[PDB]
């Protein structure tokens, strides 16, 4: 009951999946190769672990996950990893060359071939599970296979899977730092899916996720394993009150629909908090009203976009640890108060509270500190149509001279898809504008 | 390592000893961990029982 | 006047306007504004006033010039990223957007 | 995944005797064949290069070709010339006489036939063939006819499949030959037409980042074939190797090429030191980059500040920081715009290996989409007109049955190369 | 409760606040650890350090403090000093390249790359205050940072704040020891923020503090140690009343109003007895008279400008120790008798008297000397013109030939900027004079 | 807050080595760059002048330009040698021939391409570039052309960043070149615009103060090098160690400079005292102060008693307080108001620093703005229209590009600098 199926699509999927699956492992008391101590007869007492692994025909248990890549070298970095014996030899699913950054291949001719068996593997995942929340998606749109594959692996779930909630975590281009050129025709390609065929999509974008590391972590020289550990963190904070005595549970559904007030409108702004280091750690009296002002202060911020530009629409915090009714509802009245943030006029409610009981976990070589209360904000704002702007004003420039649009027709996609593309973009920021506008 | 722990005691001693004999700072001189050294008045002193919060 | 005041001194002793920044900054906003959302590009080295003058239009703000002798005054218009060197085209741009 | 790489004339197999040196020393392969690592990822992944044999010996996937029999008994007689199978070598009798007509269609039509069956051998004992490698120079006749020769077929049955081509485009300062230019415009065409991307390296500046910036008093052939190895053993290093970013020679090609026919970069390598300055340089990123977008570093002899850059690629390798491998990209981007094209922003495309080559700690390989590739078509292309207009030398091609129009037609199209890469150049948003 | 900022801007402002920080943990039994071992007399919880100290869930009393300097050389020596734990890693934030004594350069260019973070820092320690009395600004008006960026962050905090209190302790160019020539420039330049934002400002200049401690603590070298020292003994007497118990307790408000006659005359002398050394302390009975009248003695005060040639306004005296208020009602009604010092006619009480149970705080190894009771008095009088009225004419001598003009004009500060702040400080010796003259 | 240094000529090159082997013998570095201290101090500010590899050596982050590849041989082969990258020397073919023009316009001009490119490298590899350094002198070729020629392409790249100079101002009274005028003409007006302070050097004062004060027998180049190099490590006192009253190079800059033009000034050391009175001085800071404003300890060749100080700095390093370097200088100040400048109260600017030179302890470094520093502007200007009038020595200037129209500009700039020092001097509140 209450499972989740978690999919990892691409590079980035599958390595912020590794990383979650360290944590998930180590909160739920699982070891890394998955079987039981010899003398136990049963890993684990309780079944709290249920919603993210299922206990096999050994007593062992195997993560409710599908990792997905078209090229073999992450999916056998896992193989052969110290994770090599807990996930499933099958529903790891690799193919024999990758997508190269481009959304037709991943869409069109490495995509569909590979989609129906990774919809194989999720059929059975699903038969697996008896009460199944929904799907749990990572990828980056800046990806070939991320974005193309990730996109068909989307469709065919909602065609498939009927209204079951998609919640998505993607990894947007930065505003400043990129690792492609074609990544704004591939972010742009992809948001035709994820504006459609997905519930409540996630930005964690790579500079903001450095930017909190640097300032708060203290890391001179972060990483992908920090940057996808932070990830992982705001993951198990929003899944948690399902698996763990809370004050206010909070489900899949419960967050996917206090949060988006039209289909369009539902790429949500997420910050996690407090984000500290062990030398900042025990310096900080980190109360409720300190971490909930953190979480709504852009330094916080995990995706580069600054909240003060916009208006807050529904913002959904999931407070962990020791926080008490006590406190988070007056750091919630205290910071209506405050001007910075500004909600439109017709949502004056705004807010959803899910208190959960289980602080977070530490993880070991991690830079986490442990702290006895975090909180995650899920914030849907209107300040997001900034990066879709930057974005599609990259997909202009480049699509002016017709660049790079060769590699997509090769790889078989019509120009009217970047047309269309670049039209839906166009009406998604004129929504966002509209919908911030007063009545 | 063994040896990385002897280095890292090396440069905590190297630290330690950074302000020993004709390097040293006003600061470093005039400014100890000399808390052992002081007798204060701790008779007088708000007890602060009133607090609010919001 | 014989008291030179902060809007005399260059500096807003008032408290700025927020719809300007309840205004989302769209990619209309720059067709119909002039400019680019990609940021500004400046031969600066990280980290230094040069990149943030460049870069962010707080840095370089001025409340009025010199003395005033020679339904306040508000301001909110400083807060964001300064602008890039490209223009937007209307053809870019929706007029019409799908929603209730 | 795994390539197959094919070596062309002299110029060829001399630099993919030592490329597989490279490749063999960085997967932990003995000279003679046997395996002698001490790491599992070298094992990992060995089949990109190599294939297993009968008694666990591991032959290169190479095809070596030279009309000229008597300079592929050097590539035998090399270090590591006991790896490739007899039966990869093919040879004729006579030279290609330095003659382009010869080598693509008079000698070289009748030694291709062996070739082609060794190539196919090759791929259908392959099991997901990632794409044909090739090296050769331009400035030949086997290198230059033969190589294009063998693309061309190559593409009739292989279309969408990756074809490296590390064409060595001659330079007139350390020019050897008079036939120079005809061989280069008559192999520039097919360049373009059959194959997905093909990088410059010249003889020139191999010379001069050997001469100043590693400041060895002797670099020979050898010694400028050695940093053409290193290039393609690091431009292949994430098809055999794990990385925190991986990439493969579609997804950089995806990357570096916007237009069909813009597909010439330039080749640069870091980090190269002389003996004296070892002590005083610092291995950081801080100092790969500046290596990386020197002028100097290039193995091309026109200087990247001529044009603006289309698109570079960083294939950087061993332990670094992800976000400090990003930003110094960020950091260049965002401080030399006139250097690179604004109608496409984030030019610089950066990929992260973990495990870097044999004896090096850190480095990376640059790969640049320049729009300065076009002087050195032009410095050629004066010289080509200058020979063709007193009808210099063309009895030693039209003997061969080559007739003089094909000349013209190479010259038009080596013109419209040029002449899109200035156009893209000026080009304006 | 009774919470209050410490602000430390440029190299003055650190070096005060260094002297001022462990004057009070000397006063609070607080080790550079930031830690309460144990102590007999100290009540189970007694917090009496809330005011400058905020306790930590480490246990720790992480001080209440901002320092701020262009430079890292004083930052970083403060960092690598005797009190790392005691003060956090952040609230002690540096710049990368120092002012160079230009207004403009701190005010316009490298202070603005700073201040947004400043506030920030200010923003997270009053969000910990629920009792916030205001903040005390320690600089040097001769400088570049303290000047400029001083200014700024002023300016920016009498928005942030509104009608807090604001303290600062400012050091002017004195009239014959200053060291740099550009100084009589910052110091007329950073008037504006001093005469509007700044809600009381009192002097500390040098050169009053040197004669002090040459002609009454027998000591031939002083040093900027033993000044701070001073300083830092004035500011905890100053703050003495909010920190003890005391039979007149007395606030920053409570203080402000009495002191402030007219809304920007609030510019005030200090001074200080008895300042007195190992020597000369345990051969003299100290009276409370006898202290009055030598706080009231143009040689113990702090700052160098004789009384005599102006008329006393306000007087606030902030007595410690073992003081009963017969001693300080016989001591003001003998000022009011004796004639060499004058009161204005229009304020007939003219004096306000604040005392405090708990005595002055020795530092041995420093210079001062244990004595039974003290005695601070900040007043407010008309005397206080001469410094102006000589600083302004060495800004005129300076300024009539346009000398040092350029390294102001080139960092983005407009020429009238001088003849703004000279008008403006010209204004300031005109109505001192027209509220001294008599009615 | 680094400093980026750079060597011109042959004197240049000298006081270079000799100013890196002061600074390394501060900061405990051995000529292999390895480092042993006694403290940690040393390494807390070690960057601002050397670079650390990821090995540990320390580098100096120095520029060497000559012409002559000699000089470059010389300053490898000296005790400190090894230090300074082996890259980092820039040579050329052909000495600048004591030729202003040579050294500016044709052969300078070649080389400087070379200088910018490891001149940039090492700028850009600073965290935060707090200035440039440059030691050369106005008589010789190499230093007076090509440095002012590297400060002038610098300026452009360089706007606000601190540009020191030291040029060492040739005297005729030790004269040894007889193109001397001409090139110091030559160059003061480039060095009025490209360098926001800069003061001078005259042997003619070195020797003075080595014969009288030191009392050395022999003073050679060594000492005054060394001398020299003292001060020019004390300058930077307060950047490299803490101190009690911290200042920067853009600090005493804006000081120092009342007006753009107006950034030549006049130095000094202290203390200094012969051998066989060392044990005899009493160290106090008055006597520092006393020598500090003495006429004779000035190290350049122009007395103070002829002129006024428009701005003066004092840097003081070693235990010491404020009055010791505030008091005195008030006691200056009032006793000698004949002697500075009515409309500039408090001319003397002081700073602390808490780490005095090993071997004393403690010690200042003086700088002062005179208005008498335009006494050798006049005598190199009537030097200068001697030569000019009768058209001596031009030829081989303007052979090399250079015209007589850039020597008029030049004396006239000169002899603008010369009245603007002198109404300033006798200008009246
Ligand atoms: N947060 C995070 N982002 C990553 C990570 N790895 C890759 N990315 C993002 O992904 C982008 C690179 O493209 P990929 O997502 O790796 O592409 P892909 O999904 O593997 O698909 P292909 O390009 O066809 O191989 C980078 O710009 C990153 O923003 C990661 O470990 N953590
Ligand atoms: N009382 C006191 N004043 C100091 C101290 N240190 C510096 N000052 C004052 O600072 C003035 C010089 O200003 P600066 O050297 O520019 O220092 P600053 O004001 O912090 O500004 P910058 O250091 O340039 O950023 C002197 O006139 C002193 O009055 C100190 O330790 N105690
Ligand atoms: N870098 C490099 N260049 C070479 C090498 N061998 C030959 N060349 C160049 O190739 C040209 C001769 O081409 P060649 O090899 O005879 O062509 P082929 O007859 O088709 O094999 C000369 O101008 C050389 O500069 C080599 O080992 N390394
Ligand atoms: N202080 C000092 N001055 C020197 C030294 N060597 C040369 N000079 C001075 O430099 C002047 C000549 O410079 P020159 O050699 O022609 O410079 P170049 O042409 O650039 O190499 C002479 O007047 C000397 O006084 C030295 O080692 N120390
Ligand atoms: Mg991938
Ligand atoms: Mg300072
Ligand atoms: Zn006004
Ligand atoms: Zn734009």
């Amino acid at each position: 009951m209450r499972e989740a199926i978690c999919i990892h699509i691409g590079q980035a999927g599958c390595q912020v999946g590794n990383a979650c699956w360290e944590l998930f492992c180590l909160e739920h008391g699982i070891q890394p190769d998955g079987s039981m101590p010899s003398d136990k007869c049963i890993g684990v007492e309780d079944d709290a672990f249920n919603t993210f692994f299922s206990e096999t025909g050994a007593g062992k248990h195997v993560p409710r996950c599908l990792f997905l890549d078209l090229e073999p070298t992450v999916v056998d970095e896992v193989r052969t990893g110290t994770y090599r014996q807990l996930f499933n030899p099958e529903q790891l699913v690799s193919g024999k060359e990758d997508a190269a950054n481009n959304y037709a291949r991943g869409h069109y001719t490495i995509g569909k071939e590979i989609v129906d068996l990774a919809l194989d593997r999720i059929r059975k995942l699903a038969d697996n599970c008896t009460g199944l929340q929904g799907f749990m998606v990572f990828h980056a749109v800046g990806g070939g296979t991320g974005s193309g594959l990730g996109a068909l692996l989307l469709e065919r779930l909602s065609v498939d899977y009927g209204k079951k909630s998609k919640l998505g975590y993607t990894v947007y281009p930065s505003p400043q730092v990129s690792t492609a050129v074609v990544e704004p025709y591939n972010c742009v390609l992809s948001t035709h899916s994820l504006l459609e065929h997905t519930d409540v999509a996630t930005m964690l974008d790579n500079e903001a996720i450095y930017d909190l590391t640097r300032r708060s972590l203290d890391i001179e020289r972060p990483s992908y394993t920090n940057v996808n550990r932070l990830i992982g963190q705001v993951v198990s904070s929003l899944t948690a009150s399902l698996r763990f005595d809370g004050a206010l549970n909070v489900d899949l559904t419960e967050f996917q629909t206090n949060l988006v007030p039209y289909p369009r409108i539902h790429f949500v702004l997420t910050s996690y908090a407090p984000v500290v280091s062990a030398e900042k750690a025990y310096h900080e009296q980190l109360s409720v009203a300190d971490i909930t002002n953190s979480v709504f202060e852009p330094a916080g911020m995990l995706t580069k976009c600054d909240p003060r530009h916009g208006k807050y629409m529904s913002c959904c915090l999931m407070y962990r640890g020791d926080v008490v009714p006590k406190d988070v509802n007056a750091a919630i009245a205290t910071i209506k108060t405050k001007r910075t943030i500004q909600f439109v006029d017709w949502c004056p409610t705004g807010f959803k509270c899910g208190i959960n009981y289980q602080p977070p976990t530490v993880v070991p070589g991690g830079d986490l500190a442990k702290v006895q209360r975090a909180v995650c904000m899920i914030a849907n704002s209107t300040a997001i149509a900034e990066v879709f702007a930057r974005i599609d004003h990259k997909f202009d420039l480049m699509y002016s001279k017709r660049a790079f649009v060769h590699w997509y027709v090769g790889e078989g996609m019509e120009e009217g898809e970047f047309s269309e593309a670049r039209e839906d973009l166009a009406a998604l920021e004129k929504d966002y504008e509209e919908v911030g506008a007063e009545s | 390592s063994q040896a990385q722990e002897m280095a890292l005691t090396q440069r905590d001693a190297r630290f330690q000893t950074r302000h020993d004999g004709k390097w040293a700072t006003t600061y470093s001189t005039g400014y100890q961990d000399r808390s052992a050294e002081a007798d204060v008045c701790h008779k007088y002193g708000a007890k602060a029982v009133f607090d609010i919060q919001d | 006047h014989c008291y030179h005041k902060c809007r005399c001194y260059g500096h807003d002793d008032t408290l700025p306007n927020y719809k300007l920044l309840t205004i989302p900054r769209t990619n209309n906003y720059y067709a119909a504004t002039g400019g680019c959302p990609c940021v500004p590009r400046v031969a600066a080295h990280p980290g230094s006033w040069r990149l943030k003058e460049g870069q962010l239009r707080s840095s370089t703000y001025r409340c009025g010039t010199g003395c005033i002798k020679k339904c306040c005054h508000h301001s909110g218009d400083q807060y964001g990223w300064r602008r890039g060197p490209h223009t937007v085209l209307d053809k870019n741009t929706a007029a019409t957007g799908k929603c209730d | 995944r795994e390539i197959v790489s094919c070596q062309a004339g002299q110029c060829g197999n001399q630099i993919g005797s030592k490329f597989w040196e490279v490749i063999s020393d960085e997967h932990g392969v003995d000279p003679t064949g046997t395996y002698q690592g001490d790491s599992d990822l070298q094992l990992e992944r060995i089949n990109v290069y190599f294939d297993e044999s009968s008694g666990g010996r591991y032959v290169p996937r190479a095809v070596l070709m030279d009309l000229e029999p008597g300079t592929m008994d050097s590539v035998r007689a090399g270090p590591y010339g006991q790896l490739f199978r007899p039966d990869n070598f093919i040879f004729g009798q006579s030279g290609a006489g330095n003659n382009w007509a010869k080598g693509h269609y008079t000698e070289g039509a009748e030694l291709i036939d062996s070739v082609l069956d060794v190539c196919r051998k090759e791929a259908e004992s392959c099991d997901c063939l990632q794409g044909f490698q090739l090296s050769h120079s331009l400035g030949g006749g086997t290198g230059s006819g033969m190589g294009t020769l063998l693309i061309s077929k190559l593409r009739e049955e292989y279309p969408d499949r990756i074809m490296m081509t590390f064409s060595v485009i001659p330079s007139p300062r350390v020019s050897d030959t008079v036939v120079e230019p005809y061989n280069t415009t008559l192999s520039v065409h097919q360049l373009v037409e059959n194959s997905d991307e093909s990088m410059c390296i010249d003889n020139e500046a191999l010379y001069d980042i050997c001469f100043r910036t590693l400041k060895l008093t002797t670099p020979t052939f050898g010694d400028l074939n050695h940093l053409v190895a290193a290039v393609m053993s690091g431009v292949t290093c994430c098809l055999r190797f794990p990385g925190q970013l991986n990439s493969d020679l579609r997804k950089l090609a995806v990357n570096l090429v916007p237009f069909p026919r813009l597909h010439f970069f330039m080749m640069g390598f870091a980090p190269l030191t002389s003996r004296g300055s070892q002590q005083y340089r610092g291995l950081s990123v801080a100092e790969l980059t500046q290596q990386m977008f020197d002028a100097k570093n290039m193995m091309q002899a026109a200087d990247p500040r001529h044009g603006r850059y289309l698109t570079a690629s960083a294939l950087f390798r061993g332990r670094m920081s992800t976000k400090e491998v990003d930003e110094q990209m960020l950091n260049v981007q965002n401080k030399n715009s006139s250097y690179f094209i604004e109608w496409i922003p984030n030019n610089i495309k950066s990929s992260i290996c973990d495990i870097p080559p044999k004896g090096l700690k850190m480095s990376v390989t640059f790969i640049g989409n320049n729009t300065c590739i076009q002087e050195m078509f032009r410095r050629v292309g004066e010289q080509f007109t200058g020979m063709f207009r007193r009808k210099a030398f063309l009895h030693w091609y039209t003997g061969e049955g080559m007739d003089e129009m094909e000349f013209t037609e190479a010259e038009s199209n080596m013109n419209d190369l040029v002449s899109e890469y200035q156009q893209y150049q000026d080009a304006t948003v």
